[PDB]
Parts: structure tokens; C-alpha cells; sequence
């Protein structure tokens, strides 16, 4: 469903659309008034359409048959209907400007106008500032739309979000295909997992979210930090963090590579450790330095803590915990004695690793404010033993 | 209570000492003058005895003033939600600004000498990154009014006075290479936060000054707490003076850049923003005139509010004139298609009626002169 | 193994350094109990050994120095540094003896500067408190969060400072020797820890005059002589050591500023005595002026008819030499002030050679030389040097900005001021710790001790200069922001802070104005104060404007809009913690509505007269958001006010609709009582928004329009019907026990008093027939009931007292007005 | 719960009495052998008055059985000590404490 929404949505990836004219050659030419084109949602890959049942919706590519998904921009709502303009072989005459031209979106086949649905009262108390977008015969006087440019970084991020979401959803459903179906002495009996594609995508994303080097100069380092924060926020707002968590959980229901092979086969299980390590590294890259993303673990912290004893990705899980604790005081305010005892057991069972000490240090003070509960719990559960 | 009040010699020693401290700092320390800005800038502008090697070090590591400017630029470029208050930057910005001006038939020789002296004093700053620091701080304030942005604007005016073409070129080049929208977003927000005349606040102030209240420890004679009518008049004046100085000398490139920013992802029309503020100011002035139309003589508070509004209007008119002079045909067309005509119609109405009203009593001749020069 | 083997076992070295980091973290920011626990793991002998150990690896040396500071010095140093920014100077003979320059013969305008940090300082600073670390002491019978807060573990400070001085001298000599094996592996590791320790002890005030002289000799042996040894400032140190030197010089600059403030206070003490003696004499001979003068004696005695601040302003108004006629002081008295002004300017280095000869020139030259010798890469170091340089260049400006925090007190108030400073120190120390039960006990006891102090009430100017209301506001906004929507913890501390701020407002009008500067800042936090009962941020904001015409007039319209928006929200969605307790879900929140309405009442009514500027805005906002009027007075499909009151009475009489139906909760909320309380508050607010009779007879259009709108909102028949409703009267029966109504769950005379106020101010009584019609239905039965209740048994009952208040505040004055 | 073993004999006649300050040097160890307190690393004798219950029970009963100048080893049962709670961060719960006490002088 399509809505007119304001606020933080103006900087998110779900408000990005791609204008696709009904031709391949010179599809990048200047847009013209009355030129038929499709409108495609970048992150979801669905095309704006007018259906006989639900009206104005976004449909999949298999249902965009140029009659429901043909729109045009018109300078005014007057029923000109002069003649069908013939396309030229070139850039053509430049007509529609960014941020200055007021455009009216009209469905070509039906002639309806894109407008809001005039939300019913008693819905304002709910805080619903969204207005449903509908196609109407008349519309309103304020139906004109401004076309605003999108940054290359944001466009690339949105397309990457689309592709990554598709790939990881395919991987998740492949994992769920044999969730409780042992293969025995036979094939897993299902489509092959996209192991190589998932590994390459994880590596590409890890390199995409790499923090800027400390040897860079101050101005470009700050610019790169700003871009990294924006990309992390976009990916988080599109649910990629939750998608990574789902992949991690579904791979984590298996204790080891042989246990995974008992269900998916040896050829798939020989990449299980690599994939889980890459998933933890990607999660750390997504949340590193971003307080908004780190604050999401203030509700699910046992999810991270309970995985500290896992032997395949101990360093990655510890790094995720460190990144969470460094940024979010909300997570510090929920730390409990069992969490601290688990972190101490990490020392006891993995040896003298100074990163655990750093994690414990971060548990005490954040942004110049001390947590007496954490300090006392660490002092009580670590010092008197003298071991 | 005047006839029964307590003499000073009966007060407790500590109370009298506190009163003496207040009086002494008010009348003896504040009144003291000590010009150290020029001496500080001269001391910081010297590189100390590092010229006995003259090797390929010609990178020429910054002198102390340059390092201070770079430090302030660094703290301005840090990514933060808000621009925090910084008394050190405040004080050093005031020092740099006061270092640059240092100012009945002046002859041409000493006129040009004053011009070259001002040019050199401005060069001492804009050869060390002050012009970029000003823009970075304006962008970092993100359109939040405050003493930090006021100090930044005063420094910008101080280094742009007289229409310094070199500083204008440096600022324009920096803006065009950075292609950041934060600068003009902050400028637009600041211009939208500028206030105009408020009749409700004027009436509240009239009632407050009519009540005549005093304090506990002693008795205050009509305390002069902050004016709430056009409180930020000096800030509005310095903002529009900065915008005018960006275009001073008929800088066609900057006049066009204020109207449209080609390289940026989004564009803000500062000319139209100025027209909008002029409309709001004109409406406020018309409301004030309607308030005082019935009364025969305007009192002192109304006269002073009228004078400060007129000064703000003078600055806005000068800014628009600097936008369009040269001429800048794009700015001329943009103004011709704006509500400038409506603002001028309202101003003509106010001008005619205020001249006719003020001409009937000689106690308002100064206000009439101010109105005439505004016309 | 030997700990010195960690110079080659790098993994163990890193792990142990991070262990020391964790030791510092667990006891960080005033965790004295954990510091006492840590004293059992790294003991004082180990710490003192590690300080002097020359073969320790650099990380371990720095970690042990910082561990000693954290365990034993961090809390005291922080508490002292917080107090070092204020100058409360007692008027004692030691203070009187203070002079800007030492007694000398260099020059009359200015002698030679004394050594910074050396001399007599009398500004009040609370002493340090330490507890001996002992782990055989009996376990306290007091439970947690009730035992007194632990103090920092004690370590011999004299021995520590002697060791630190000796170590610093040895380090200076070693750096002069230019050895190839510096202690700790580098010059940074050799110097930074020792300088940190010395700076901490200097701030704490451990060092005496001789120790300070020695430190000055190490810093610069040539500049700091009173009348290879190369000093620290000429040894070409790295940037960390430069930053530590900047800290030391910042301490000495602070000492110079404090000396200037104290000298100014001492001169104030002497000059005030001289001025008072001269003024008494002048008044004495002025009382005989009629024998040789005329009516112009008023000009001479105008001094004695002017506030003492203005008297002293005029007495000091002789600086520019064009004001030598109005000032009546003799030239001999004027000369003392002029000489002190000249010597103060000289001491600030205004006006009156490779050797700097003074701290100001030394620091300025050092900073400029450091900046022009290399491109400094540490932003912290750069900010430090430039702050230091600016302080040297503007000494008069530094003093001028420091004076507002300077205050002089009588020597008899020193102990009470010290106690207040201690309590304020405990309050400030808890700005850097997450909020808890022990911290709540400390907040409550500190606020109580402050409020029981006579200084807090005798010196509102001092309590304002100390930033105490800001600190209390900061802690209370912290606790409110914690859990700002679901549940507020530590309500006892929240109401302690709120009551403290209300009393702070009540002390003086200047305090009230300072609290008024945060009016919107309180209102924005007042949205979630509904669940809390007692003193609230809304109560503080109301107390910050009550009975103050200036603050009422200066009230911004945005604040009133916010309050009305909160009221409208209360009038549409039920109260959530009321819902969570099983109460029936009516479509509004009368309890919250009432407490917003009383704030509006305080905003629109001052000193018995209506503030029309606020009243018009409030009425306009209320009509623009009609849901503020309750489910009744809704217009379409809404019942009348009298019908609403009767429905509320029925609800009160019927349980399972008045309460949860599971005081029983000690603050039980009864829905019917809440409803008529809300409507009474609304009617009272509207009546107080009514224009004054003078504005009415003047024919002002705005006043007439507002009165017409109010009349349209509330009908006279409904007012009279509410006034005419019967009240439950305490009767006797069933062995003679008193059957008294529950005043918290029943119709009460205040609800009638609000209607009477509205009737008087809006409609008024103008005709005899209407006056008698009101009397014989609404007033006379209430008077008869009150007269009946004046018996031996019923006289002191709550209902009888309420009826007496209702008659003597609403009914009888109205009748007295309608007597003709 | 106090067990006193002599290390070096005292004078043998002077004994502490209620209301008399005992100046001692001690070294506290857990029964595992881990040191946790000692007044000699602070170079300051520890003073306490018998009967005021300023110290744990084991010290009050243990030192009372000592003479001036005697060095003795006290093994304190946990219930004659910090017990189930235990000094947090210092002494674990249910800890038997071993002390090396020397009664320097009575004052």
C-alpha cells in the first residue's frame, strides 16, 4: 500500500522510486509531459499499479502488464488529450526540472489522478500522520508532486538492500526446508543452498561497511563516518539487521559442522563455520559506532550473551558484544548478574583475553556516567575468588 | 519608604561588602579599557626563528594563529547532533573580529591608507583559514540561534568589510568544492528564526514597566531586564550584513550562487528568503502603525521600537540592493516575480501615513528623519 | 614470577595492564566501597613500591600511578575541584591581612609579584574525609542503602607528597642527564605519571608553601626565585608532558585569580568600614545644616533616601573626574580606592627583557614558543595552551567573569556555610552516577540538611550563585528522563527535589525569576508527572510564577499552548496507571485535567486581579480545543454542567463505577469526586479569566467579547442549580456514632465556591429578585446547615469546617457586596 | 569458633580487659592461604578497644586469650566472622579466616 508520509521517511530507502519509460533504447532521455512510464519501488522491486480489486497498490514484476503500471506526469489537470507524442531518438527537449516543476501523476489507462484518501477522523489520536495514496477521478488542488534528486550512495544502497534481502530470504527458506528432516544416508532432498553467493555477498557487505582508516585526514574521515552512519541506518531501517539475526539463529540451531551436515550434507557443511563467522562480522560492522543500531539490543541481550560460549565464532560474538556495550547506555542499564557471570565464565573457559577485560570495563562507565550495579557485580563476582 | 529607608552605615559588613563588589565591578572594572586584541594577533602571527635551515620544509608548518584557526575548523567539522557552546572559540572569534576593523574631510591618501590597512588586517586572518572557519561554523550551527553563531557572523563581517574580493572568492570556492547544503539550510533556518515587531509583547512590556516593581535586598529602580520586542535585532542586522557583504562589489558569481546552487543536490533561494523576511517585517510595522494611529503622539517606547525596526528594514533593503546591483539579471527577475511588490506597497502606505502623522509634532523629528532615509 | 619479567612477557603485560584498567573502572566516579575492596588486592605498600620502581614497564608504571590516584585521590580531587570555582570569603582578620602584592619597596603602584600559590588564602573549601582501610572491622548492623556512604581509603598524604616531590626532582635531573634508558622506557612514561600525581595533590591542596616553591623551582628555576638545574619548561618534552605542564600552570593561574578575588574582598572589607564611618559622620553634621542652608537640603540628604545599593553606587561614582561634584566622599578616601584600582590593574598586567619575570609572561612565551616550534598534533594540548594564553592576555576579563561567583560572609556563618558546601558537594558528586536507592537516600538527606540550614535562607544570592537549583533540576530531569513514559522510579527523591525548588522560589523573587527561566524546561517534563503525587515539576513551575506580576506578564504563549495541549490530551484519553489498577474506563482523565487547570488558574490570576493578557490567550486556546471542557459542555450530544455534576454524584454513590471494585490505597481516587473537582476547577479558571469590572464599564470590546464567550459557555441556570444541590450533613444515630461523609469521595463546598466565584465575576448579581432567588434556594440552606453544625459535637467536623470556609470566602462577601 | 596457636610467647601475665585499647599488628589470610589484609603493609599498628564490638567476634575472644608481646595465630570460624554474607569483593561467603596477630601493647 502507498502512503503520503513525512518525517524520517524522507531520508529512508523505502521512499525511493525509479522511473522506467516504456522503452529500452534512449530510456535515459529527458522525461516529458504525458510520456508513459512505469514507477518501480527500488528496495522491494515492485511496480506502482492500479488493480481492479485493491485500487492503487504495488505489484510484482510478473503482474506489471503496461496497462495497470503506466503513468505520466502532467503539468495541469486540464483534459488536453491533444495527440500521442512520438518519441525522438536522443536526449530530446528537456522539460521537467528537479524541485521546481510541479507534476501531476495520472494513470494512463484509466485517467485517474494520484491523490490522498482524506483520512477519516478519530484516527488522528492514534498518531497516524500517513495519508493513503489513491487514484481518483478528480483529486485535489494540492496533488502536484516535487521530484527530488537522490544521492548515488542512497540509490546504490537501496538496490543492494533489494538484492541482499532476496538472497538472504532464499537462504533462510533453504535452511528451513530441512529444519527437522534428517537426510540419513542420502541427499538433503531440496534445492541447493546459495552458499557461494551468500559468502560473496557477506564479504562484499563487510567491505562495504568497513570503518574509515585512522590514518586519513580529519575532514574526509568525518565525511566517511557520516556516509557509513547513513548506510548503516538505511540497512537497519530496511530490516537487514533482523535478516542477519534470522540467518544467525537458523544456522545456530546446529551445534557443529557435522551436525549441520547430518541435515544439509557435507558440501554445504564445509562452509558453515565461514558463513556464521561472516554473519557475526557483518552484524558487528552494521552496529559498530551507531548508537541507534546498538540500542536495538536493549530488548534482546540474552541473544548475544547466550552465544558467548559458542566455539565457532567466539571472537566475532565477543566483538558484537563489545560494539553493543561501547555505544548504548540503554544496554548497560539492563545488564544483570547472570550476564556478568557469563562474561566472567568467558574468561574462565577461554583464557586470559584482554578483550573480556575491556568489555567489563565498558560495563562500568559510559559517557562519563558510572553504573554502581555493574561495578558492584563485577567486584563481587570476579575479585574475591583470586583465581 | 523613601523617607524611612535605612542608611548604608547601618548595614551589616558582609552585605555592604557584597554591594561594594557589585558597584566596583559595575563602575570601575567594566568601564576600564584594555586593547589587547591587536597585540595578541600580532604576537600569534609571527613564526619564531625557524628560518635557519630553509630546506624543503617549505610546506611551512602553520604559525600559532594558523594552528588556532585550524583547531577551530577541526572542532567545527566534527560530526555532532548540535553545535555546543564554546567560550574559548567565542573569545578568540571576538579577538580576531576586533583585530580587523580598528575604526572631517579625509583626504584620498589616508582614505586609501585606511583601506589598505583594513585589507592587511583581513589578510592576516583569511590567509590562515578564517574564511573557511566562518562557513564551517555557520554550517555546523544548523540554524540554531545563539552566541556562537553570532560570534561567527561578526567574524565574517569583520573579515568581509568593504567587500573583500579575495575573501569572497575563497568562500565561494570552498562552498562550490564542498557542495554541502548545510550552509544554506542553516542560513534559511536562521532567517526564519529572526523576529519582527510584536504588539502583544509590547503591551506586556508596557504593563510590566507601569507596575514598577522592586527587589528584596535593597530596592531596584525599574530594573532594565532584557527587551522582549525585537530582541535579536542586532543578530538580524549582522546576518543580513553578512549576506550583503557576500555580494558587495557586485560579485556576480556570488549573487548568482545565493539565488541558485548548481552543484548541490538541493537549492535554497536566499533572495526569496530575504523577501519573505521583509514581508513579515513590513506586516509588523503596519500593525505597529495601526496600533499608534489613534493616539496623537507616539511615546518613547514606541519610538525606540520603531527605530530598531527601521534599522532592520534598512539593512534588509541594502541586502536586496546588493543582491540585484551590477546588475544581476537573474536576481532582478527573481525579485520581479516575488512578493517584493506587495512589501513595497505596504511600506508605501506606512511611509505616507507615518510622515503625515509625525510631521505634526517636533518631538518626533528624529523618527521622521529615520523614516525618510528608510524611504 | 618477578613482575619485572613482564618487560618480555608481553601477553601477560597487556593482560595485567587491562586488569589495572578494570580496577580503575570498577571504583570509578566515587565508588568508595569498591575502592576499599580494592585496597585488599593492591595494598598501599605495593602502590608505594610501584611508584618508585625504576624497572617497571611503562604501561604498568602508568597503570599503578593511575590506580593509586583512583583508589585514594580521585574522589577528593573531584570534590575539591568542583568547589574551586567559587570564592566564599569570610570577613576574618586573616582575610583583612591579604594584599595583592607582598609588602616591599619595589614601587608604589606595584611591587614585585609574589610566588603563585604561595600565601594566605581564606576562601572556604570543605575538608577531605577518609576512612582507614581495615578488613577485620565488625560488619555494620545497618542494611544496604541505609548505612552512611563510605569515604575514600586513607593513605599518608604527607609521605605521599614528599615522595612525589623527590620523584619529580629526580626525574628532572635524569631528563637533564639525557640517559638512554629513561624510567618506564620513555620520557613520556617517566614524566606523565609523576606530573599527574603532583597535579592531583596540588589541586587537593596537600602541598605547603615550601613544597609549592620547590615545584616552581622545578618548573622554572630562574623566573620563580624569591628575594644541570634546567627546569621542566626548557627540557623539550613530548606533547603528553606538555599537556601535564599545562595542567600545572592552569592550577597556578587559578591560584592567581583566587588571590585577586580575595584581595578585592579584603579591600572591600576595609573600604566599607571607612565609608560607613564617613557616612555616619556626614549625616551627623548634616543634621545641623538647617542653620546655614535652605530647602536644597533634600539634595544633600538624597543619599539617605536612596537604596543602599544606589548610595554605594553614588559614593563610588568618582572615577572619570567629571563626577567629582555629586560624590560627597573626601579626597583622602577617594585616594585609597584609586590606589587599589591602580595596583589591581598592575597586578593584572595592564600597564605601569628576555627573562619573563612573571607567570603571565612565562606562560605566554612558553605557549607561543611551543606553537611555533612544531605543528602540535594533540587537540587537547592545543586547546589547553590557547586557553592558558587567553587567560594571561585577559586577566582583568578573567577577574570580571570570576566575580559573580564571589561572596563575602560573616565569620559567624562559617560553620553553617561549610556544612552547606559539604551537602552541595554530595549533591554534585551524584551527577555522574546512574540513579539508585542509596543515591536517593543521599539526595533526600542532603536536600533536607540544606533546607534546615539558616544560610540557605539568609543568603539567597549565595545559594543562587552556587548553581544549586540548576544541580537539583539536573538530577530531577535525569530521574524523569529515566523511564519517562512507562513508570517513574524514586518518587521520594522527585518530590524532594520539587519541594526544594518550590521553597527556593518562595525564598526570594530573584530566586523565583531564576526558576522562571526554566518554565518551559519544567513544563516539557511535566507530561508524565501525572502518575506521581505530591510535589511535581508542574507544581514547581506553578510556584515559579505565582503572585508575581512581572513573571505573569513575561509568560510566553507557547507555554500556555503546551499546557492547554496537555489538558486536551487529558480530556480525551483515560489515565493509564488508573486503567492498570482495574478502574472503569471513562473517556477522559479528570485528575490530570484538574492539575493542569490549577496551573492555568495561577497563570491567569495574580494578587486578586485577573491578568487580562494571559486570560484572553487562555480563553482563546480553550475554545480552539473544546475537548478541554470535559465530556459535558461538548456542544453536540453533550450534557449540561448540572447534569454532569448529578451524574458524578450518582457515580460516587454507586461502587463498581467509582473505584476499582476489587483510603484502601491511602490515596484512593474516586471517579465522581474527581469529576466534580475537575468541573469546579474549570469553572474557577473561567471565572478568574473574566474581565475586571473597570474594564467592563470602560466598554472595552475585548473585555465585553470575553465576558460574552464565558456567559455562552456556562449558563446561569446551571450555576444556580449546582449551588442549590444539597450537601451531606454529619448526622447522629445508631448508638450515637457520627455519620460523617467522606470528603474525598463526595460533593464538597469547594465545588459550590467555584460556581459562586464564576457567578460573581461573570454574571454578577444586579437585581433584588435574582438576589433573593439565589438566597432562598442556594445560600440560605447552606447557612442554616452550618449554623446547625455549630454544636458541641459537629463543630470541628470536616464538613462543618468546609462549610465555614465556603461561607466566609464565597457567600458572605457576595452578600455584603449585594447589601444595598 | 576461635582457635589460638602461639607463635612467640608473650610476657604471660598481662591480659587485655574490657575497656582497654589493644594495639596489634596482624596479617589476615583466607584458609586457602590467600592474603587479604595486613597492618604491616600500612606501617601502622591497628588499635581497637575490647568490648565495644568494633571487630569480629573471633578477634574479641581470640585477642583476650593473648598476652602482651605474644604472637599467635587465630583461626576464626565463619560464624564467628563475616559469615554467610562475607565482606563483598574481599572475603567470600562461608570463609574461615586465619590471622597472625601480635599484641604489641595495651593502652
Amino acid at each position: 500500500l502507498v502512503y503520503y508520509e513525512g518525517g524520517a521517511v524522507c531520508t529512508h530507502a523505502r521512499s525511493l522510486w525509479r522511473l522506467e519509460p516504456l522503452r529500452i533504447s534512449w530510456s535515459g532521455s529527458h522525461l516529458r509531459w504525458g510520456q508513459p512510464l512505469r514507477i518501480r519501488h527500488v528496495t522491494t522491486g515492485r511496480y506502482l499499479a492500479l488493480t481492479e480489486d485493491q485500487g492503487l497498490v504495488v505489484v510484482d514484476a510478473c503482474k506489471a502488464h503496461t496497462k495497470a503500471t503506466s503513468f505520466c506526469f502532467r503539468v495541469s489537470k486540464e483534459k488536453l488529450d491533444t495527440a500521442p507524442k512520438r518519441d525522438v531518438e536522443g536526449m530530446g527537449p528537456p522539460e521537467i526540472k528537479y524541485g521546481e516543476s510541479l507534476c501531476f501523476v495520472q494513470h494512463v489507462a484509466s485517467g485517474l489522478w494520484l491523490t490522498y484518501a482524506a483520512p477519516d477522523p478519530k484516527a488522528l489520536r492514534l498518531g497516524v500522520l500517513k495519508k493513503k495514496a489513491i487514484l481518483h477521478q478528480e483529486g485535489h488542488m494540492d496533488d502536484a508532486l516535487f521530484l527530488t534528486r537522490c544521492q548515488q550512495e542512497e540509490s546504490q544502497a537501496a538496490r543492494m538492500i533489494h538484492s541482499t534481502a532476496g538472497l538472504y530470504n532464499q537462504f533462510i527458506k533453504g535452511l528451513d526446508s530441512f529444519s527437522g528432516k534428517p537426510r540419513g544416508s542420502g541427499p538433503p532432498a531440496g534445492p541447493a543452498l546459495p552458499i557461494e553467493a551468500v559468502i560473496l555477498s557477506l564479504q562484499d557487505l563487510i567491505g562495504y561497511f568497513e570503518p574509515p582508516s585512522e590514518e586519513l585526514q580529519h575532514e574526509e574521515k568525518q565525511s566517511k563516518l557520516r556516509s557509513l552512519r547513513n548506510r548503516q541506518s538505511l540497512f537497519q531501517e530496511e530490516g537487514m539487521l533482523s535478516l542477519v539475526l534470522n540467518c544467525i539463529d537458523r544456522l545456530n540451531v546446529y551445534t557443529t559442522a557435522a551436525h549441520f551436515a547430518e541435515y544439509a550434507g557435507e558440501e554445504a557443511a564445509e562452509s558453515w563455520k565461514e558463513i556464521v563467522n561472516l554473519l557475526y562480522e557483518l552484524l558487528a560492522s552494521l552496529i559498530r559506532g551507531n548508537r541507534a543500531n546498538c540500542a536495538l539490543f536493549s530488548t534482546n541481550l540474552d541473544w548475544v550473551v547466550s552465544k558467548l560460549d559458542r566455539l565457532e565464532a567466539s571472537s566475532g560474538i565477543l566483538e558484537v558484544l563489545y560494539c553493543v556495550l561501547i555505544e548504548s547506555p540503554e544496554v548497560l542499564n539492563i545488564i544483570q548478574e547472570n550476564h556478568i557471570k557469563s562474561i566472567i565464565s568467558l574468561l574462565d573457559k577461554h583464557g586470559r583475553n584482554h578483550k573480556v577485560l575491556d568489555v567489563l570495563c565498558s560495563l562500568c562507565v559510559c559517557n562519563g556516567v558510572a553504573v554502581r550495579s555493574n561495578q558492584d557485580l563485577i567486584t563481587e563476582n570476579l575479585l574475591p575468588g583470586r583465581e | 519608604a523613601c523617607f524611612r529607608m535605612t542608611p548604608l552605615y547601618n548595614l551589616p559588613t558582609h552585605r555592604a561588602c557584597n554591594m561594594f563588589l557589585e558597584s566596583y565591578k559595575a563602575a570601575w572594572i567594566l568601564t576600564e579599557d584594555h586593547s589587547f586584541e591587536d597585540r595578541m594577533i600580532d604576537d600569534l602571527s609571527k613564526a619564531g626563528e625557524q628560518e635557519e635551515e630553509e630546506e624543503e620544509v617549505e610546506e611551512k608548518k602553520p604559525d600559532p594563529l594558523h594552528q588556532l584557526v585550524l583547531h577551530f575548523s577541526r572542532t567545527a567539522l566534527t560530526e555532532k547532533s548540535k553545535l555546543d557552546e564554546d567560550y574559548l572559540y567565542m573569545a578568540y572569534a571576538d579577538i580576531m573580529a576586533k583585530s580587523c576593523h580598528l575604526e572631517v574631510e579625509v583626504s584620498f591618501e589616508e582614505k586609501e591608507m585606511e583601506k589598505q590597512r583594513l585589507l592587511y588586517q583581513q589578510s592576516r586572518l583569511h590567509t590562515r583559514g578564517a574564511a573557511e572557519m566562518v562557513l564551517q561554523m555557520i554550517s555546523a550551527c544548523k540554524g540554531e540561534t545563539g552566541a556562537m553563531v553570532s560570534s561567527t557572523l561578526k567574524l565574517g563581517i569583520s573579515i568581509l568589510n568593504g567587500g573583500n574580493a579575495e575573501v569572497q572568492q575563497k568562500m565561494l570556492d570552498y562552498l562550490k568544492d564542498k557542495k554541502e547544503v548545510g550552509f544554506f539550510q542553516s542560513i534559511q533556518a536562521l532567517m526564519q528564526t529572526c523576529s519582527v515587531l510584536d504588539l502583544n509583547a509590547f503591551e506586556r512590556q508596557n504593563k510590566a514597566e507601569g507596575l514598577g516593581m522592586v527587589n528584596e535586598d535593597g530596592t531596584v529602580i525599574n530594573r532594565q531586564n532584557g527587551e522582549k520586542v525585537m530582541a535579536d535585532d542586532e543578530f538580524t542586522q549582522d546576518l543580513f550584513r553578512f549576506l550583503q557583504l557576500l555580494c558587495e562589489g557586485h560579485n556576480n558569481d556570488f549573487q548568482n550562487y545565493l539565488r541558485t546552487q548548481t552543484g548541490n543536490t538541493t537549492t535554497i533561494n536566499i533572495i526569496i528568503c530575504t523577501v519573505d523576511y521583509l514581508l513579515r517585517l513590513q506586516e509588523s510595522i503596519s500593525d505597529f502603525y495601526w496600533y499608534y494611529s489613534g493616539k496623537d503622539v507616539i511615546e518613547e517606547q514606541g519610538k525606540r521600537n520603531f527605530s530598531k525596526a527601521m534599522s532592520v528594514a534598512k539593512q534588509v533593503f541594502n541586502s536586496l540592493t546588493e543582491y540585484i546591483q551590477g546588475p544581476c539579471t537573474g536576481n532582478q527577475q527573481s525579485l520581479a516575480h516575488s512578493r517584493l511588490w506587495d512589501a513595497v506597497v505596504g511600506f508605501l502606505h506606512v511611509f505616507a501615513h507615518m510622515m503625515m502623522k509625525l510631521a505634526q509634532d517636533s518631538s518626533q523629528i528624529e523618527l521622521l528623519k529615520e523614516l525618510l532615509d528608510l524611504q | 614470577m618477578d613482575i619485572l619479567e613482564l618487560s618480555e612477557r608481553l601477553d601477560l603485560q597487556r593482560f595485567h595492564s587491562h586488569t589495572l584498567r578494570l580496577y580503575r573502572a570498577v571504583c570509578a566516579l566515587g565508588n568508595n566501597r569498591v575502592a576499599h575492596a580494592l585496597c585488599s588486592h593492591v595494598d598501599q605498600a605495593q602502590l608505594l613500591h610501584a611508584l618508585e620502581d625504576a624497572h617497571l614497564p611503562g604501561p604498568l608504571r602508568a597503570g599503578y600511578y593511575d590506580l593509586l590516584i583512583s583508589i585514594h585521590l580521585e574522589s577528593a580531587c573531584r570534590s575539591r575541584r568542583s568547589m574551586l570555582s567559587e570564592y566564599i570569603v569570610p570577613l576574618t582578620p586573616e582575610t583583612r591581612a591579604i594584599t595583592l602584592f607582598p609588602p616591599g619597596r619595589k614601587g608604589g603602584n606595584a611591587r614585585r609579584h609574589g610566588l603563585p600559590g604561595v600565601g594566605v588564602t581564606t576562601s572556604l573549601r570543605p575538608p577531605h574525609h577518609f576512612s582507614p582501610p581495615c578488613f577485620v572491622a565488625a560488619l555494620p548492623a545497618a542494611g544496604v542503602a541505609e548505612a552512611p556512604a563510605r569515604l575514600s581509603p586513607a593513605i599518608p598524604l604527607e609521605a605521599l607528597r614528599d615522595k612525589a616531590l623527590r620523584m619529580l626532582g629526580e626525574a628532572v635531573r635524569d631528563g637533564g642527564q639525557h640517559a638512554r634508558d629513561p624510567v618506564g622506557g620513555s620520557v613520556e612514561f617517566q614524566f606523565v605519571p609523576v606530573l599527574k600525581l603532583v597535579s592531583t595533590l596540588l589541586v587537593m591542596g596537600i602541598f605547603g608553601d615550601e613544597d609549592v616553591k620547590q615545584i616552581l623551582k622545578m618548573i622554572e628555576p630562574e623566573v620563580f626565585t624569591e628575594e644541570l638545574e634546567e627546569g621542566l619548561l626548557q627540557m623539550k618534552l613530548p606533547e603528553s608532558v606538555k599537556l601535564q605542564m599545562c595542567n600545572l600552570l592552569e592550577y597556578f593561574c587559578d591560584q592567581e585569580l583566587q588571590h585577586r578575588v580575595e584581595s578585592l574582598a579584603a579591600f572591600a572589607e576595609r573600604y566599607v568600614d571607612k565609608l560607613q564611618a564617613n557616612q555616619r559622620s556626614r549625616y551627623a553634621l548634616l543634621m545641623r545644616a538647617f542653620t546655614m542652608s535652605a530647602a536644597e537640603t533634600a539634595r544633600r540628604t538624597r543619599e539617605f533616601r536612596s537604596p543602599p545599593q544606589e548610595q554605594i553606587n553614588m559614593l563610588l561614582h568618582f572615577k572619570d573626574e567629571a563626577d567629582e561634584e555629586d560624590c560627597p566622599l573626601p579626597e583622602d578616601i577617594r585616594q585609597d580606592l584609586q590606589d587599589f584600582h591602580q595596583d589591581l590593574l598592575a597586578h593584572c598586567g595592564i600597564q605601569l627583557e628576555k627573562k619573563p619575570q612573571s607567570l603571565q609572561e612565562l606562560v605566554s612565551h612558553m605557549v607561543v614558543r611551543w606553537a611555533q616550534e612544531d605543528y602540535v598534533q594533540s587537540p587537547e594540548l592545543v586547546r589547553a595552551m590557547f586557553s592558558l594564553l587567553h587567560r594571561q592576555y585577559d586577566g582583568l576579563g578573567e577577574l570580571l567573569r570570576a566575580l559573580p561567583r564571589a561572596y563575602t560572609i560573616s565569620p559567624s556563618s562559617v560553620e553553617d556555610t561549610m556544612s552547606l558546601l559539604e551537602c552541595l558537594g554530595q549533591i554534585r558528586s551524584l551527577l555522574i552516577v546512574q540513579m539508585g536507592p542509596q543515591e536517593e537516600n543521599l539526595m533526600i538527606q542532603s536536600i533536607g540538611n540544606i533546607m534546615n540550614n539558616k544560610v540557605f535562607y539568609q543568603h539567597p544570592n549565595l545559594m543562587r550563585a552556587l548553581g544549586m537549583h540548576e544541580t537539583v533540576m539536573e538530577v530531577m530531569v535525569n530521574v524523569l528522563g529515566g523511564g519517562e513514559t512507562k513508570e517513574i522510579r524514586f518518587p521520594k527523591m522527585v518530590t524532594s527535589c520539587c519541594r526544594f525548588l518550590c521553597y527556593f522560589c518562595r525564598i526570594s523573587r530573584q530566586n523565583q525569576r531564576s526558576m522562571f527561566d526554566h518554565l518551559s524546561y519544567l513544563l516539557e517534563n511535566s507530561g508524565i508527572g501525572l502518575g506521581m503525587q505530591g510535589s511535581t515539576p508542574l507544581d514547581v513551575a506553578a510556584a515559579s510564577v505565582i503572585d508575581n506580576n512581572e513573571l505573569a506578564l513575561a509568560l510566553q504563549e507557547q507555554d500556555l499552548e503546551k499546557v492547554v495541549s496537555y489538558l486536551a490530551g487529558c480530556g480525551l484519553q483515560s489515565c493509564p496507571m488508573l486503567l492498570a489498577k482495574g478502574y472503569p474506563d471513562i473517556g477522559w482523565n479528570p485528575c490530570g485535567g484538574e492539575r493542569y487547570l490549577d496551573f492555568l488558574r495561577f497563570a491567569v490570576f495574580v494578587n486578586g486581579e485577573s491578568v487580562e493578557e494571559n486570560a484572553n490567550v487562555v480563553v482563546r486556546l480553550l475554545i480552539r480545543k473544546p475537548e478541554c471542557f470535559g465530556p459535558a459542555l461538548r456542544g453536540e450530544g453533550g450534557s449540561g454542567l448540572l447534569a454532569a455534576i448529578e451524574e458524578a454524584i450518582r457515580i460516587s454513590e454507586d461502587p463498581a463505577r467509582d473505584g476499582p471494585g476489587v483510603p484502601p490505597e491511602e490515596n484512593r481516587v474516586h471517579l465522581g469526586h474527581a469529576i466534580m473537582s475537575f468541573y469546579a476547577a474549570l469553572i474557577d479558571l473561567l471565572g478568574r479569566c473574566a474581565p475586571e469590572m473597570h474594564l467592563i464599564q470602560a466598554g472595552k470590546g475585548e473585555a465585553l467579547r470575553i465576558r460574552a464567550i464565558l456567559r455562552s459557555l456556562v449558563p446561569l441556570d446551571d450555576l444556580v442549580g449546582i449551588i442549590s444541590l444539597p450537601l451531606q450533613i454529619p448526622t447522629l444515630g445508631k448508638d450515637g456514632a457520627l455519620v460523617q461523609p467522606k470528603m474525598s469521595a463526595s460533593f464538597v463546598p469547594d465545588h459550590k465556591a467555584s460556581m459562586v466565584l464564576f457567578l460573581d465575576r461573570v454574571y454578577g448579581i444586579e437585581n433584588q429578585d435574582f438576589l433573593l432567588h439565589v438566597l432562598d434556594v442556594g445560600f440560605l440552606p447552606d447557612m442554616r446547615a452550618a449554623a446547625s453544625l455549630d454544636t458541641a459535637t459537629f463543630s470541628t467536623t470536616e464538613m462543618a469546617l468546609a462549610l465555614n470556609r465556603y461561607l466566609c470566602l464565597a457567600v458572605l462577601p457576595l452578600i455584603t457586596k449585594c447589601a444595598p | 569458633g576461635v582457635q589460638v596457636e602461639t607463635i612467640s610467647p608473650g610476657d604471660g601475665r598481662t591480659f587485655p580487659k574490657r575497656g582497654q585499647t589493644c594495639v596489634v599488628h596482624y596479617t589476615g589470610m583466607l584458609e586457602d592461604g590467600k592474603k587479604f589484609d595486613s597492618s604491616r603493609d600500612r606501617n601502622k599498628p591497628f588499635k581497637f578497644m575490647l568490648g565495644k564490638q568494633e571487630v569480629i567476634r573471633g578477634w574479641e575472644e581470640g585477642v583476650a586469650q593473648m598476652s602482651v608481646g605474644q604472637r599467635a595465630k587465630l583461626t576464626i570460624s565463619p560464624d564467628y566472622a563475616y559469615g554467610a554474607t562475607g565482606h563483598p569483593g574481599i572475603i567470600p561467603p562461608h570463609a574461615t579466616l586465619v590471622f597472625d596477630v601480635e599484641l604489641l601493647k595495651l593502652e
